[PDB]
RNA sequence: UUAAUAGGGACGGUCGGGGGCAUCAGUAUUCAAUUGUCAGAGGUGAAAUUCUUGGAUUUAUUGAAGACUAACUACUGCGAAAGCAUUUGCCAAGGACGUUUUCAUUAAUCAAGAACGAAAGUUAGGGGAUCGAAGAUGAUCAGAUACCGUCGUAGUCUUAACCAUAAACUAUGCCGACUAGGGAUCGGGUGGUGUUUUUUUAA
């Protein structure tokens, strides 16, 4: 399960929005 | 005792009166054996007609002995159970489910003076089928042999049961059940034991004496319409 | 052109059972035993009692379509004797007399490889 | 093909009964030391084998 | 898996989108159950989270029978009764949620979440990539078995007809005539089809959405304002279990016809018609032919949509046609009339072959027979063309079979010896054969398959079906004289001979294990024949074939029926063909194994054991062969544990050649949609990057002998 | 000083229905589900209670429970006795055989006392299929079949303790030496031999 758990992790951060397009909108 | 003099009975005051044949409903359908046996033909039987009929033939086990597929009298000693799976047409589509033989032939083959070797497998074959094999063999004399008697000792009756389980597990597994049923009818298993079991201890009698079938798996008509080797209706004008 | 019936042949001490069906044995085609055909309940056992019951059988399995069955006779087994009484032979020998095609014949009766204590006791019994 | 083959096992059996004599002979070395073989042994070049093998 | 939170009344896959999703989420961890209990806890972690929905969806009837409701503003409760449509009621809004959830498209989300939770659950081989990082929407062929394209007629506005259909009645219950089409199509397809098929979509290509300021509503350039969309696409799900089935089954006969014989009569009309059959049912059906060019599906739709949607429409898919026409027609009778899932020509071979399996038993030899085991092509339903009776021109006419007798102490130990005695007991086998059998021909041919082995000869038998058969003999003590070989051999010389015990086991052992398993497998995959079949005919256009072993070339064909996911098991020969050059497209085999479970869908399924065992040898031979020279492809299974049994001798070269065309081919498919010339493509050699070519004509033409 | 045809200990290949703990098979009995059919089923010397038209008895496909190892079974085997008959594993123990290994008299008899101790019985739980003291009930007619039929408590099984009794017999104290032949069996070891076996996996 904790390989699982890593993978989402790796998945989440890699997809995640760059937080300056936040503040530019 | 149907007597006047016949105590009357609680049960005789309620009787459902004879009105109905119970055999003009019944309709004859005919069975076939798998592809293995050379005599696919093995008789009919009848169920009482749709209102169905199918659910009544399939769960059907009939027990026959391989003489009357096989055509040879060296197979009156075994019997065969095949239990229908397929309705088409009258033609009941059975598959096999155990082997055993009668009952007299192994009191025949039971006799004084020796020892008695049993051994049982749980086993299942590479298409899922879980079966229970049982083989049992005898202990004979050599031909300049002078005890009456050809008793085996107990290390050798391990050693052998350990050898009937090997060969038995190797076999079915390696195997799918109409290939195995294709080695019970020429009795090759028997043919290895004897050699296997040759050095350890002279044996005779080597036979497979019951299969059973503990398990299926999920019904496949594809291979049991391939193990048996659709149709266009009758226009009503 | 030759159909076959399972004739299963129950020959106890006090009475016999003529039983055909097919050859699944699902299906019963016909049922007889000798307190049919019989007036006293001590003659249910005897062989006068199994050849009228296995000629009924047999005249209704004309009927039918069965030409042929395949006995299986069989005793009481478990805890008690282990082979037919003559009852059990005497229907047996009603049907070849009737007509009906007799295919294989097999003692079916249950052989326990290990019993629960009969009824008699340490004394005995059938006395 | 017969022939091939009729050939090729008559000189093979040959030379299998010879090993088997060979090494079922009761060998005595120079010093008078008797080899053992075991039965149903049939070669002596099986024999060296099975001491290299182990 | 290309699933929005746009309408999918007009025809686009869709509806459930993420505020579906979340407010799924939030409605269970309020409750969910029938007793009203939480299902989920709001101290569950993301998986938990995610794995209760996905199992929520997938086991619990939304649609037909049941019903969730909820309170946004209480648990949330699961209702037994159905309102026949996707329904999530928010009792607080008064909102079903799901209204624009279709109820075609509602089967394929609830498949698609089972078929998930089963790899959810799986823990012997990780499904992280399939699950979240694997796109099967980019192609609808590969996700989709069958796709007809419709031409809608008068498409500047539909003909007066089809316009006269929409009515108002139906503008009050479907706003536009996009979405009232749609469902039309739906219906009248679901119906004609009905277990034929799986899942059916309907979907109406281009389309458009947005439009400029300066108007009013989308405008379609064959539209003209009044349709906004090209053409229709029907695309199906089959079933293959009864998908070639030549009579729809429909309701009995009785005195009073019935409602539902009532709409079976009109909706089929000349096609429907009452017949008998054996068993003495008398059911309204209708019957129709089968083809070796098109499948069932094809005239189906055709007549059903034309007959009720609209008599002009124009229904073709010529793609399927192109593939089924790239498969050898056999010449048997009626080979034209007869279905690609037909294996009669196939059943006809073994029964000559039981006939002549009677013959050796009651033969009478100094040693009894233990077994006659056929190993053959056509016995596991592979060859590339169908057998064919004295079509002796076929490289596969001549069929392998095993023979092994009873052990006995008196073989030769020997190779030669054994090999030549082997030769002898084959020579009887000929010889009182002839005396008996006089109608059974043989003769005697030399095998140099085995390196070094120079003395197997084969007795080929021609049978008077016309059938010929290839016989080899099997004992025990051939396997351990091979290993006495290489233990003697010098250590030089030992992966030499090491390697022509792999080729031994290859034809002798492991092949008896690959037809029984195969042969079993292949009922249920009924696809997998002829997918099989094709994707040997695209090898040997590329002249590849010679390097690839037939056992490997059906090891990847089988992939994407025992290892479908993230997509379903092919139920077409395009889908499964394309889902094989897809798989070795994508197929990273210098770091990434190959390992199938041959077994039924859903015992010998890999265990965990299993699974790290054969990783564990991936790893060491990749350490000594990193580049993979030596090695390329890793195809191992329960029968092939060591996975070098049929990938072994292959040289680098074209190993990349299988991999590069498939590249290629899937680009080429990306670049240009599945068409007519594209196929044609994808089945005609380049022949130009090779450096010498030379062309050969044999003196005599071999079609007609090779039973084509 | 020997190293008792005294003894103890050891080592090894065997041997055993020797024992304890788990495990597997096995038909049979009873019960339950489904299923085809129908007049009685059962039982005795003969009958009467009893079950049965809500389908009895029997047929067939299964499942559950508790006991228990037929035929192989023998003037054979193990154990101090009482007793011990399915397969597999674990734990400890033992008789006999071989040993050019070992201690050196360590032995025989015997009180109290201690252990085990067939079946039956007592106390407190579990289980309770079959049989079944007791009790209830049917029939009470006929002497070779003359005491049977149904229900059936305690009991029959097991756990933790008591009870310690059998024609528990060679109707027969113990230890040691000597005083006739013959061949059958079982365990072990020795020599020969030729049949079955068999071969560079091991055995």
């Amino acid at each position: 399960s904790n390989i699982f758990k890593l993978q989402i992790d790796e998945l989440l951060e890699q997809v995640k929005l760059k937080q300056k397009h936040v503040l530019k909108v | 005792a149907v007597g006047k003099n016949k105590r009357l009975s609680k049960g005789k005051k309620g009787q459902k009166k004879r009105v109905v044949d119970p055999f003009t409903r019944k309709e004859w359908f005919d069975i076939k054996a798998p592809s293995t046996f050379e005599n696919r033909n093995v008789g009919k039987t009848l169920v009482n007609k749709s209102t169905s009929a199918s659910d009544a033939l399939k769960g059907r086990v009939v027990e026959v002995c391989l003489a009357d597929l096989q055509g040879s009298e060296d197979h009156s000693f075994r019997k065969i159970k095949l239990r229908v799976d397929e309705v088409q047409g009258k033609n009941l589509l059975t598959n096999f489910h155990g082997m055993d033989f009668t009952t007299d032939k192994l009191r025949s083959m039971v006799r004084k003076w020796q020892t008695l070797i049993e051994a049982n497998v749980t086993v299942k074959t590479s298409d899922d089928y879980v079966l229970r094999i049982f083989a049992i063999a005898f202990t004979r004399k050599q031909a300049n042999q002078v005890k009456r008697h050809s008793y085996a000792q107990s290390s050798h009756i391990r050693a052998i049961r350990k050898v009937i389980s090997e060969i038995l597990t190797k076999e079915v597994q390696g195997s799918t059940l109409a290939q195995l049923t294709s080695k019970l009818i020429p009795e090759v298993i028997n043919k290895e034991i004897e050699n296997a079991t040759k050095d350890i201890f002279p044996l005779q009698n080597i036979h497979v004496r019951k299969v059973k079938l503990l398990k299926q798996p999920k019904f496949d008509v594809g291979a049991l319409m391939a193990l048996h080797g659709e149709e266009k209706g009758k226009k009503v004008t | 052109s030759q159909v076959f019936g399972v004739a299963r042949i129950y020959a106890s001490f006090n009475d016999t059972f003529v039983h055909v069906t097919d050859l699944s044995g699902k299906e019963t085609i016909a049922r007889v035993t000798g307190g049919m055909k019989v007036k006293a309940d001590r003659d249910e056992s005897s062989p006068y009692a199994a050849m009228l019951a296995a000629q009924d059988v047999a005249a209704k399995c004309k009927e039918v379509g069965i030409t042929a069955v395949h006995v299986k006779i069989r005793a009481t087994g478990g805890t008690r004797t282990k082979t037919p009484g003559p009852g059990g032979q005497a229907a047996l020998r009603a049907l070849a007399r009737s007509g009906l095609r007799i295919g294989r014949i097999e003692d079916v009766t249950p052989v326990p490889s290990d019993s629960t204590r009969k009824k008699g006791g340490r004394r005995g019994r059938r006395l | 093909l017969k022939e091939d083959i009729h050939t090729h096992m008559a000189i093979f059996e040959q030379r299998e009964a010879q090993a088997q004599e060979d090494v079922q002979s009761s060998i005595v070395d120079e010093d008078g030391f008797t080899l053992v073989v075991g039965k149903n042994t049939k070669s002596l070049n099986s024999i060296r084998k099975k001491i290299l093998n182990k | 898996r290309g699933f929005s939170s746009n309408m999918s009344h007009s025809g686009s896959l869709g509806g459930f989108g993420t505020f579906e999703f979340t407010i799924l989420m939030a409605a269970l961890l309020n409750g969910g159950g029938i007793n009203s209990n939480k299902i989920l806890l709001h101290g569950f972690s993301s998986y938990q989270l995610f794995k209760g929905v996905i199992k929520y969806l997938a086991t619990m009837d939304l649609c037909h029978d049941g019903h969730l409701q909820f309170h946004s503003n209480p648990a949330s409760k699961y209702i037994d009764e159905g309102f026949q449509t996707p329904t999530l009621f928010d009792k607080s809004t008064k909102v079903n949620i799901l209204t624009k959830m279709t109820v075609s498209s509602y089967q394929i989300l609830k498949e698609y979440a089972g078929e998930t939770l089963r790899m959810l659950n799986n823990v012997v081989q990780d499904q992280f990539s399939n699950i979240f990082l694997t796109n099967i929407s980019r192609f609808d062929n590969l996700k989709y078995d069958l796709c007809y394209d419709v031409q809608l007629p008068l498409g500047n506005n539909l003909e007066t007809s089809l316009a006269a259909t929409f009515g108002s009645m139906e503008r009050v219950k479907f706003i536009t005539l996009e979405n009232f089409l749609a469902h039309k199509i739906t219906n009248v397809a679901r119906y004609a089809l009905g277990d034929r098929i799986k899942y059916i979509q309907i979907e109406m290509v281009g389309q458009k959405s947005d439009f400029p300021i300066t108007k009013r509503k989308v405008y379609s350039n064959t539209g003209g304002n009044h349709f906004n969309f090209d053409f229709v696409r029907v695309k199906l799900i089959v079933n293959p279990s009864e998908c070639d089935k030549l009579v729809t089954k429909g309701p009995a006969h009785s005195e009073t016809m019935s409602t539902e014989a009532a709409v079976f009569k009109n909706f089929w009309g000349i096609k429907s018609s009452l017949r008998r059959f054996k068993d003495g049912s008398i059911t309204h059906c209708c019957v129709w032919s089968t083809s070796s060019s098109e499948p069932i599906i094809s005239s189906i739709v055709n007549f059903a949509l034309q007959k009720h949607v609209s008599k002009k429409a124009q229904i073709s898919n010529e793609t399927i046609k192109k593939f089924h026409n790239f498969l050898p027609l056999p010449n048997l009778p009626s080979s034209a009339k007869t279905s690609v899932l037909n294996l009669s020509s196939f059943f006809n071979l073994k029964k000559s072959f039981d006939d002549l399996y009677k013959i050796i038993f009651q033969m009478k030899l100094p040693l009894s027979v233990k077994s006659i085991l056929p190993v053959g092509s056509a016995f596991r339903y592979t060859s590339l063309c169908q057998p064919v009776p004295f079509a002796y021109s076929d490289p596969d006419f001549f069929q392998d079979v095993i023979l092994e007798f009873e052990t006995s102490p008196k073989w030769p130990d020997e190779i030669t010896s054994l090999e030549k005695a082997k030769t002898a007991f084959l020579l009887k086998i000929q010889e009182e054969l002839s005396a008996n059998s006089s109608t059974y021909r043989s003769f005697f041919s030399r095998d140099e398959s085995i390196p070094y082995n120079l003395e197997i000869v084969t007795l080929n038998i021609l049978t008077p079906e016309g059938y010929g058969f290839k016989f080899r003999v099997l004992t025990e003590r051939d396997e351990i004289l091979y290993l006495r070989a290489i233990a003697n051999a010098r250590n030089e010389l030992k992966p030499e001979l090491e390697a022509t015990f792999l080729k031994f086991t290859a034809k002798y052992l492991a092949s008896v294990r690959h037809t029984r398993t195969l042969e079993n497998i292949s009922h249920s995959y009924q696809f997998y024949s002829p997918v099989v079949r094709l994707f040997k005919r695209w090898l040997d256009t590329h002249l590849l074939l010679g390097h690839i072993t037939d056992e490997l070339a059906e090891l990847i064909a089988i992939k994407p029926f025992v290892d479908p996911a993230p997509y379903f098991i092919p139920g077409s020969l395009e889908n499964g063909f394309l889902k094989v050059l897809k798989f070795i497209s994508q197929w990273n085999w210098k770091d990434d194994p190959l390992i199938l479970d041959l077994v039924k869908p859903e015992s010998e399924r890999l265990t965990l054991a299993q699974y790290k065992g054969i990783q564990m040898n991936f790893t060491n031979l990749r350490n000594s062969d990193p580049n993979g020279t030596h090695l390329q492809f890793f195809v191992a299974s329960k029968n092939d544990p060591s996975g070098i049994l049929y990938s072994s001798g292959i040289p680098l070269p074209i190993a990349t050649r299988l991999t590069a065309l498939a590249k290629v081919a899937v680009n080429l498919l990306q670049t240009h949609g599945l068409n007519q010339q594209t196929i044609n493509l994808l089945f005609t050699p380049g022949l130009k990057d090779y450096d010498f070519v030379v062309d050969l004509r044999t003196p005599i033409g071999l079609k007609s002998s090779c039973g084509i």
